[PDB]
């Protein structure tokens, strides 16, 4: 299905940091159409998308809270899930615009990875039947100076325990990691405690711009395959379908002018910053694409984007989260973000279901 | 008295640098080596300038000046060279790198462990400063350092100090000729934020000052050698005034508000007489009406920039030599009486004048031949803002695939840092439409 | 100072480097002992950059070499400049590879590797600014392609802020020397590609039309050919050592010449050569240089770039020249020629002006390009693989090291990659 992407945003209010240092408000949200004034009042900008979010007030009409926008957002993509279709969400943005806060959220506010979770296990439950069995598994990673570790691994104890692992294609599935340690999911309670372990081992860090920061990027997969019976009076449970869900948590920008840092922390950022070009590079071809323009992606440029081919393109229902900020002091970051989200509605893939009637004569008869 | 600092960053700077300071010596009579047995001959004369050099009671004489450029291969020809017994030595060979053409090196990551010292002899040098001042700096838009560490350094000296006059000069990227593909990020980066500390910055360019080489200096294979040494005059033309008693002299932050009529568009050129080889020495008489006409042709402006497609804001003009008042009057009366120059209808005074009566000089080995007098002009236009379009033009055909681009990231420069910059271009691209419209009623 | 780590792995590379060291003491006044009997301090200002210094004002090279699986280790050292090098580097094992690149990868490339890599880090440690490291070596052989490109990842891992550049000889179109060289070097531009800033694609081929014909040599040899790729080593790096109007260094050429960070492989070039006759019957000009500069037949890639276009070049000159004439001829070559160039970049060409000329010659240039063509021998090696992947038509030999089907698929899709990448910005726009 030549499809396209569902592309989000959510302006999160400001802080105290701007009540300490003044920063006046510049977003402004028409129940949903996002428009933005340059503090110089010379322009407005403004863009479109498929759906908005006003977390600036919790009153005026298009407020959302977690669930409100996973049953915008990310319910559908259950749906697709167990329609068959593989499915893809990613946050976008810069520090302390609650990426996080949005897909994971915290404890007291998790977000709509952990919201999309219950919802998919008890989804589950609905159907718990014979008609249909169903597996699901899960992995869990981060990505941190191109480097690829494991959130679901209990480290050793040493002075060094990151363990390094390393990316290969399979002609047809495409990447994955060599070591990926991906377990099986009785329920969200699992998956809660999986998330739970990979969040606090996640090589994260306090600085001058938020208390804790994503300073590498994170993965979630899960992957739940259902095995349905098939239209024969013989072997009936011969129809199998896959569906590999990818929930992704990025980092920000973090210019280093107001990130003041050095040594590894400078390292850290220099790495994030390169990823990020080389996905929006990615993404902006892929709107070319989407135009009907034969193009080159760069898809190797880094282990990002390789890593989410399959999810960026290819094959899955998919859709994009926008963080974004309402004070001036980053204004231009916000634009940045709006305007790559504006271009990212445009991308379009080619979205099916995962039978893999491999061996089977199911999908030739059909 | 009055005083000035003279800083040369980068390659181009330096060359400059060691063609100016060349200059400046023969100008007062004073040898290599620091000394004066011309002062031996005549035994008096402030000559050695409190201006532009210090002395001891050696009978030496120091420049008022400091290099840095983060290759050392140059600053050691200085230093092995014939000026070696002049110069400070503390000066910044600090190149265990070079910034390679990308601003975010020299601006950012190692501009770091060089600055401290940079701003702290300019301290050493600021505190013996018992007169004016006011900095001459060197760079080129474009070169990772002359961009790089240029913006860092201004920044903070505007801080240290502020209320200065701060006046560059500066090779801008021709529209053709170049010898790096990324001068346009890299000069597009600098404009973002010298324009807001400074408040002076004369451009020039290679081709112009080639063809010039070409034209009327008659010469087939000019290379830096003689560029420099244009370049030299003119700053000594600027400089003069300060130095020497003149019908009428004027002071460096004259210049800061003359040609410098909004905030924004402190911007402008200049031209100068570099018009006489050896042969055509004779043949002219080289009248203020002469030459005065000669600053204004098209051809003999040191930048790719036609007058005609634009106006002047404000133009200077300094001479030299056996000049009198009334021809000035005279000359500029005619300047003022051709409709080629188009004007702003904001501007009946249009110009200001200067004159010094301390003729020029001439460097033996040289190629300008003697003349008896000599003059130098400045000019704010709206002309220039063609200049500014092809380069916006060049960094957005290029930087919409975002080519070359992951080199300064990965340096650690935000991407949309280059469409901030951008648009600020563009606003200047604005203010120059602004200013260059007439008014009505 | 910026100093450089010189590596020799593989019979190409080692002789490659022997002939390199001699011109370059040729360069810096220095005998086969090592002592100084030059004319200029100019020769000494600078002579840290390749080698380091000893007791009796000496200067030992810094070179080191890893395949000295000791047939050419003897070959070596009791040649007119092998006594110079330091006996501690002289690294080896022995039961050499059969051009297996497993066991120059796998097996016997890892035992030894930790060794080097440790003197590596003496010669490294003993810096006082090191800037990058210059390998070289050759594709499709065993030895130089996989022991290679181990050395090369590690080292990226430990300096992977600095500067990693090989002078790597590639196979031909149509005259082999093993059999399994598209076997051998795709995986090897697997991993040459992802742990390096540039590399320096030579040919045989084209080096013999280039000394067939212009040089008008009969009867040449591997020993004369490369002392033409030891020219453009040195030419890359003179600019480095020696002063100039306008100086270049090994970072400086990269960021001009790198638009994107995969495509990062060159077709050198190098003036003048004239077979001594002709050397009456013209003069040295800047057009002239420029006129053999930009020669089809001056490439010793071999990949032709009149079927494709530049993305961008370096023209590092060195001699007595003005720069206005300097110039004012690549813009003449950027306009006649334009359309072997690129729109998207507004001007394809930089520039680099060393004043010190080399032994016989009033002034020298070296061509560095990026273009399009070297598509063709990207396909050549892949068009080669596939007919012999498919059959597994010598598969066997290293699977018996370990290796399996997956890792020669991948470079496949890499390499083919990486040429889709050139198409994309082939046709004008
Ligand atoms: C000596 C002399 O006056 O005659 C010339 C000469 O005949 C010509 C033809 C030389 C000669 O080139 C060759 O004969 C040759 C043969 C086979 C393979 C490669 C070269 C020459 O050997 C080459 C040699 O060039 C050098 O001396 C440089 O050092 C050059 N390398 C060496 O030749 C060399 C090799 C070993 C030991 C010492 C020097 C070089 C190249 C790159 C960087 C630095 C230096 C020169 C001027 C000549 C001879 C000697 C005949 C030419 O090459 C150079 C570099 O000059 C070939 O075309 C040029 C033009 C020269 O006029
Ligand atoms: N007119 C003139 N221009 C020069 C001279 N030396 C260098 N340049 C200019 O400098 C530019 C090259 O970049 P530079 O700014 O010199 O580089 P740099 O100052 O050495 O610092 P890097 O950019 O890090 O090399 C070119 O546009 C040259 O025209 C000179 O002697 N005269
Ligand atoms: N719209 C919002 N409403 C209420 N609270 C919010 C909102 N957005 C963010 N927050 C809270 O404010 C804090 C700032 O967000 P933060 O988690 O720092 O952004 P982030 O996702 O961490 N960016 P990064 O660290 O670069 O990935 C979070 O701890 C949230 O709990
Ligand atoms: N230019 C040049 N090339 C050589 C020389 N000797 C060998 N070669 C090339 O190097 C290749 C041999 O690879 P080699 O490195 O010996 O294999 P390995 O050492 O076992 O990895 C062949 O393609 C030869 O053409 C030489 O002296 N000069
Ligand atoms: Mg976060
Ligand atoms: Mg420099």
């Amino acid at each position: 299905f030549n499809s396209q992407v569902t592309v989000a945003v959510r302006v999160r209010p400001f802080s105290k940091r701007e009540k300490t240092e003044k920063a006046s408000q510049v977003v402004f949200t028409n129940g949903e159409e996002i428009t933005v004034e340059h503090p110089d009042m010379k322009q407005v900008y403004s863009f479109i998308y498929d759906v908005s979010f006003w977390s600036f007030d919790e009153c005026h009409p298009g407020y959302a809270s977690q669930t409100t926008v996973y049953e915008t957002l990310a319910a559908p993509l259950l749906d697709r899930a167990f329609e068959g279709y593989n499915t893809c969400l990613f946050a976008y943005g810069q520090t302390g615009s609650g990426k996080s806060y949005t897909m994971m959220g915290l404890n007291e506010e998790p977000g709509i990875i952990p919201r999309f979770c219950e919802d998919l296990f008890a989804q589950i439950a609905k159907k718990q039947t014979s008609e249909v069995s169903y597996h699901l598994e899960m992995s869990f990673f981060e990505v941190y100076n191109e480097k690829i570790h494991d959130l679901l691994v209990c480290k050793g104890e040493n002075g060094q325990r990151k363990q390094p692992l390393r990316a290969r294609e399979h002609p047809v599935s495409g990447p994955y990691v060599e070591g990926l340690s991906m377990n099986v999911v009785s329920s969200y309670s699992d998956i809660q405690s999986w998330l739970e372990l990979g969040n606090k081992q996640r090589a994260t860090a306090a600085t001058g711009m938020n208390d804790k920061s994503s300073r590498s990027h994170s993965v979630f997969t899960l992957v739940m395959t259902q095995t349905k019976t098939e239209v024969v009076e013989g072997e009936e449970h011969d129809h199998r379908i896959t569906s590999r869900i990818n929930l992704v948590d990025l980092a920000g920008s973090e210019r280093c002018s107001t990130a003041h840092s050095s040594g590894q922390r400078l390292k850290e950022g220099v790495s994030i910053n390169k990823s990020l070009l080389t996905l929006g590079k990615v993404i902006s071809a892929l709107s070319e694409q989407a135009n009907g323009k034969r193009v080159f992606i760069p898809y190797r440029e880094s282990t990002l984007t390789w890593l989410l081919k399959e999810s960026l393109g290819g094959n899955s229902k998919t859709a994009m989260i926008a963080t974004v900020s309402p004070a001036a002091s980053n204004i231009e970051e916000t634009l940045s973000t709006l305007r790559y989200a504006t271009q990212a509605r445009l991308i379009v893939n080619i979205a099916k279901v995962n039978e893999d009637m491999n061996a089977k004569l199911i999908r030739e008869l059909k | 008295m009055r005083e000035c600092i003279s800083i040369h960053v980068g390659q181009a700077g330096v060359q400059i640098g060691n063609a100016c300071w060349e200059l400046y010596c023969l100008e007062h009579g004073i040898q290599p080596d620091g000394q004066m047995p011309s002062d031996k001959t005549i035994g008096g004369g402030d000559d050695s300038f409190n201006t532009f050099f210090s002395e001891t009671g050696a009978g030496k004489h120091v420049p008022r000046a400091v290099f840095v450029d983060l290759e050392p291969t140059v600053i050691d020809e200085v230093r092995t060279g014939t000026y070696r017994q002049l110069f400070h030595p503390e000066q910044l060979i600090t190149g265990k790198e070079d910034a390679a053409n990308n601003y975010a090196r020299g601006h950012y990551t190692i501009g770091k462990e060089i600055i401290d010292l940079v701003l702290d002899r300019i301290r050493k040098l600021a505190d013996q400063c018992t007169g004016l001042q006011g900095f001459l700096v060197f760079h080129s838009f474009g070169g990772g350092t002359g961009s790089g560490f240029t913006s860092l350094l201004m920044e903070r000296l505007s801080v240290d100090y502020g209320k200065k006059s701060k006046l560059e000069f500066s090779i801008y990227p021709a529209p053709q000729v170049s010898t790096a593909v990324v001068e346009p990020y890299n000069s597009i980066l600098t404009t973002h934020t010298t324009l807001e500390h400074s408040d002076c910055a004369f451009m020039v360019d290679n081709e112009a000052i080639y063809d010039i080489c070409r034209r009327n200096l008659d010469i087939e294979r000019p290379t830096y050698t003689n560029l420099n040494r244009l370049i030299s005059q003119i700053v000594s033309s600027i400089t003069a005034s300060l130095r020497f008693d003149g019908a009428l002299n004027v002071d460096l932050t004259e210049f800061q508000t003359n040609l410098v009529p909004y905030p924004r568009i402190h911007f402008p050129l200049a031209t100068y007489a570099p018009v006489i080889s050896a042969e055509k020495a004779y043949h002219e008489q080289l009248s203020v009406a002469e030459i005065t006409n000669a600053c204004f042709e098209p051809a003999n402006q040191m930048v790719k920039c036609d007058p005609r497609h634009g106006k002047y804001m404000a133009c200077c003009l300094l001479y030299r030599g056996d000049v009198v008042p009334k021809d000035v009057n005279a000359a500029i009366a005619t300047i003022k009486t051709k409709r080629s120059i188009q004007f702003v209808d904001w501007c009946p005074t249009g110009f200001k004048v200067g004159i010094n009566y301390q003729p020029p000089t001439v460097v033996p080995g040289g190629d300008l031949a003697k003349v008896q007098r000599a003059v130098c002009m400045l000019s704010n236009t709206t002309a220039i803002a063609e200049a500014w379009a092809r380069l916006d033009h060049k960094f957005d055909l290029m930087y919409a695939k975002r080519a070359f681009v992951h080199w300064y990231v990965g340096e650690g420069m935000e991407e949309g840092e280059f469409s901030e910059a951008r648009e600020d271009m563009a606003a200047l691209e604005k203010d120059y439409e602004e200013v260059g419209v007439d008014s009505v009623e | 100072m910026r100093e450089i780590v010189h590596i020799q792995a593989g019979q190409c590379g080692n002789q490659i480097g022997a002939k390199f060291w001699e011109v370059i003491s040729d360069e810096h006044g220095i005998d086969p002992t090592g002592s100084y009997h030059g004319d200029s301090d100019l020769q000494l200002e600078r002579i840290n950059v390749y080698y380091n210094e000893a007791t009796g004002n000496k200067y030992v090279p810094r070179a080191i070499l890893v395949d000295l699986e000791p047939g050419t280790m003897d070959s070596v050292r009791s040649g007119p400049f092998g006594q110079i090098f330091r006996p501690d580097n002289f690294v080896f094992g022995q039961s050499g590879a059969g051009n297996n690149w497993a066991k120059g990868h796998y097996t016997e490339g890892a035992e030894l590797v930790d060794s080097v890599l440790d003197v590596v880090r003496k010669e490294s440690e003993s810096c006082d600014c090191l800037q990058g490291f210059q390998l070289t070596h050759s594709l499709g052989g065993g030895t130089g392609s996989g022991m290679g490109t181990l050395l090369i990842s590690k080292i990226r891992e430990e300096y992977p802020d600095r500067i990693m550049n090989t002078f790597s000889v590639m196979p031909s179109p149509k005259v082999s020397d093993t059999v399994v060289e598209p076997y051998n070097a795709t995986l090897s531009v697997h991993q040459l590609v992802e742990n390096t800033d540039e590399t320096y694609c030579i040919d045989n081929e084209a080096l013999y039309d280039i000394c067939f014909r212009t040089l008008k040599l009969t009867t040449p040899t591997y020993g004369d050919l490369n002392h033409l790729v030891s020219a453009t080593m040195s030419g890359v790096t003179t600019c480095l050592r020696f002063p100039g109007q306008l100086n270049a260094d090994l970072r400086k050429l990269a960021v001009n010449m790198v638009p994107f960070p995969r495509l990062h492989f060159f077709m050198p070039g190098f003036a003048p050569l004239t077979s001594r006759g002709s050397q009456q019957y013209r003069a040295l000009t800047v057009p002239e240089l420029t006129q053999q500069m930009f020669d089809s037949k001056n490439m010793m890639a071999a990949c032709d770039p009149r079927h494709g276009r530049y993305l961008t070049v370096a023209a590092i000159f060195r001699g007595r020249m003005s720069m206005k004439e300097v110039d004012e001829q690549m813009l003449n070559v950027q306009n006649k020629n334009s359309s072997y160039f690129v729109e998207w970049i507004p001007n394809n060409v930089k520039t680099a002006v060393c004043d010190i000329p080399p032994r016989g010659l009033k002034m020298s240039a070296t061509f560095i390009g990026n273009s399009t063509a070297i598509q063709e021998l990207f396909k050549r090696i892949s068009e080669q693989f596939t007919a012999m992947f498919r059959r597994k038509a010598f598969l066997h030999w290293y699977t018996g090291e370990g290796m399996d089907e997956m890792e020669f698929t991948e470079a496949e899709s890499n390499m083919n990659d990486l040429v889709s990448e050139y198409q994309q910005y082939q046709d004008a726009t």
